[PDB]
RNA sequence: GACCACGGGUGACGGGGAAUCAGGGUUCGAUUCCGGAGAGGGAGCCUGAGAAACGGCUACCACAUCCAAGGAAGGCAGCAGGCGCGCAAAUUACCCACUCCCGACCCGGGGAGGUAGUGACGAAAAAUAACAAUACAGGACUCUUUCGAGGCCCUGUAAUUGGAAUGAGUCCACUUUAAAUCCUUUAACGAGGAUCCAUUGGAGGGCAAGUCUGGUGCCAGCAGCCGCGGUAAUUCCAGCUCCAAU
């Protein structure tokens, strides 16, 4: 389209967490906010790198549309960046999955395995089927 | 004369505590004795049962039956009277209706042509007295 | 003795309400005032 | 234990006498030039240029030789004159109390837009305003009572999208062309 | 101990602090902050560094859960929800991602916390409509002040249409978010009576409006004070119009 261009502020490498800290702006004329997927690509096409260990999130746009400000980091290496994530930011990209189990589920099945004392897993079986 | 002296001050403020015991309104709120007596026991409203319908004679000047309710309080049980405000409304309300009592003015004294009268109704049976006026809304059936 | 309750309100007839074009609201209504009163004499 | 604000403020004040006949008139101008859509605006700036005032009262009060009476005096009239009513050749501590409530009305961006000649009519700004199609700085601002500073007085025209300045169509615009495109195949 | 003890009451936890304002000041302080107390009541105690602890136990007093009648098992002024008093106050929701905390310890837990549901309870920012030339009533002006005509801006007309503009709500997308909705954008929709109808109380005063029209006739009512009501009521009940805040 030519008309949507990514800019940068804020750089700054950290080799702590092996990544790349950075605040990206997204400028475009008539246009709604461009998918993170596109903003994954475009930064890693203009960075010479890979669109896999680029994570973009927290993307929010002014007043009257146009400027989007949000959060971007470059991992050096996938393993590193599956090391030092959040787990709910892997599974928006589809790098984890997390337990479907409900947390009143988990709630009641430590007041059953509470009561009980020895055999923790008699209750599980039970409850569970 | 008043006294004047710079280290009189604890006789300034006894002499303004001991004769703040002389104004109406001080000593009427600061003894605990008319929260007591009056009937709603400091509410601005009361859940009360209506009991009996009378008519009331208006003052001197004016020849004019007033409509009041004689309402005993489920709080504690005094039995005060209280005139329906708008027109038509004493027969849109019944016997053996609670109902909600609210002020007539003047901090609990008695206003316009009713004596010995203070209390207002609205809220008949869960419904407001002023809409069963206008027409917004019915008694339940 | 109770029983002359809203006597005259039912008395009068009940004139319908006439149709009565819609005046204009807040910053119309201010302006117009504005240019602009009851004088019924 | 919660982690929010709890923070807030009046920005108006009901006059005491209220229904006086000769404020009424007056308020009513008021409205009637700059095109308030009624009294509680009048309630508000009138508030704050009192608070600026009373602040120039405290402020004659204190003593002659007072560093923190340079620094709050100075920055007031740097505030002042960067909304633009105060001018900037009267700087002086006791011109502050002299302002005006009518001289605050000028610098509202409604009236900006109706004197540059954006508009035909001070309600036809606001109409436009309230519409989105006024922009300063590259951005769309759509608060009739916003206040807009001196420094960016030069930089107020039609957005880039809106259809007075970049010229897309509408609604209006769109039906009326595809109806008479449709009569004409 | 009269410089107010001893005693009592308090619809009193204290304070940092809140409403209002010439100034001096008058009231309100559980609240989310910092300390104290309590976990129905006051008694008691073992471990632990730190308990005289109640999401520890024991006994008594009211209440009351199950009982196979030989006993067992209790305190939601913790989070929701219920009952009872009440004029007077929310969902039997989701999650440890943000805040921090606990634990052998990065990986688990937290009704602490965050988010959502109700919320006219308070504090803002705010749509409900702008223009044109027509005809009239006109206003401000210019030549003359004579019959007066002509020319630019503005007000009113369920009278004329129009052009462009716009959200409230449909709504594929995007975004935020632990996962979701609105909010910030964007596609297609979406206004003419733009019916996609702003409302509460008055028309004597205080404080802004009616010597308008009817019904009623000191009865109803209105009416915070005077007072308004014996037939042509500026205050009563209806219609129209004006007044305030939105």
């Amino acid at each position: 389209n030519d008309t949507v261009t990514i800019r940068t502020r804020k750089f700054m490498t950290n080799r702590l967490l092996q990544r790349k800290q950075m605040v990206i702006d997204v400028l475009h004329p008539g246009k709604a906010t461009v998918p993170k997927t596109e903003i994954r690509e475009k930064l890693a096409k203009m960075y010479k790198t890979t669109p896999d260990v680029i994570f973009v999130f927290g993307f929010r746009t002014h007043f009257g549309g146009g400027k989007t400000t949000g959060f971007g980091m470059i991992y050096d290496s996938l393993d590193y960046a599956k090391k030092n994530e959040p787990k709910h930011r892997l599974a928006r990209h589809g790098l984890y999955e997390k337990k479907k189990t409900s947390r009143k589920q988990r709630k009641e099945r430590k007041n059953r395995m509470k009561k009980v004392r020895g055999t923790a897993k008699a209750n599980v079986g039970a409850g569970k089927k | 004369g008043k006294c004047r002296g710079l280290r009189t001050a604890r006789k300034l403020r006894s002499h303004r505590r001991d004769q703040k015991w002389h104004d109406k309104q001080y000593k009427k709120a600061h003894l605990g004795t008319a929260l007591k007596a009056n009937p709603f026991g400091g509410a601005s409203h009361a859940k009360g049962i209506v009991l009996e319908k009378v008519g009331v004679e208006a003052k001197q000047p004016n020849s004019a039956i007033r409509k009041c309710v004689r309402v005993q309080l489920i709080k504690n049980g005094k039995k005060i009277t209280a005139f329906v405000p708008n027109d038509g409304c004493l027969n849109f309300i019944e016997e053996n209706d609670e109902v909600l009592v609210a002020g007539f003015g003047r901090k609990g004294h008695a206003v316009g042509d009713i004596p010995g009268v203070r209390f207002k109704v609205v809220k008949v049976a869960n419904v407001s007295l002023l809409a069963l006026y206008k027409g917004k809304k019915e008694r339940p059936r | 003795s109770l029983a002359r309750a809203g006597k005259v309100r039912g008395q009068t007839p009940k004139v319908a309400k006439q149709e009565k074009k819609k005046k204009k609201t807040g910053r119309a209504k201010r302006r117009m005032q504005y240019n602009r009163p009851n004088a019924n004499s | 234990p919660v982690a929010r604000s709890w923070v807030c403020r009046k920005t108006y004040v009901t006059p005491r006498r209220p229904f006086e006949k000769s404020r009424l008139d007056q308020e009513l101008k008021l409205i009637g030039e700059y095109g308030l859509r009624n009294k509680r605006e009048v309630w508000r700036v009138k508030f704050t240029l009192a608070k600026i005032r009373k602040a120039a009262r405290e402020l004659l009060t204190l003593d002659e030789k007072d560093p923190r009476r340079l620094f709050e005096g100075n920055a007031l009239l740097r505030r002042l004159v960067r909304i633009g009513v105060l001018d900037e050749g009267k700087m002086k501590l006791d011109y502050i109390l002299g302002l005006k409530i009518e001289d605050f009305l000028e610098r509202r961006l409604q009236t900006q837009v109706f004197k540059l000649g954006l508009a035909k009519s001070i309600h036809h700004a606001r109409v436009l305003i309230r519409q989105r199609h006024i922009r300063v700085r590259k951005q769309v601002v759509n608060i009739p009572s916003f206040i807009v500073r001196l420094d960016s007085q030069k930089h107020i025209d039609f957005s880039l999208r809106s259809p007075y300045g970049g010229g897309r169509p509408g609604r209006v615009k769109r039906k009326n062309a595809k109806k008479g495109q449709g009569g004409a195949g």
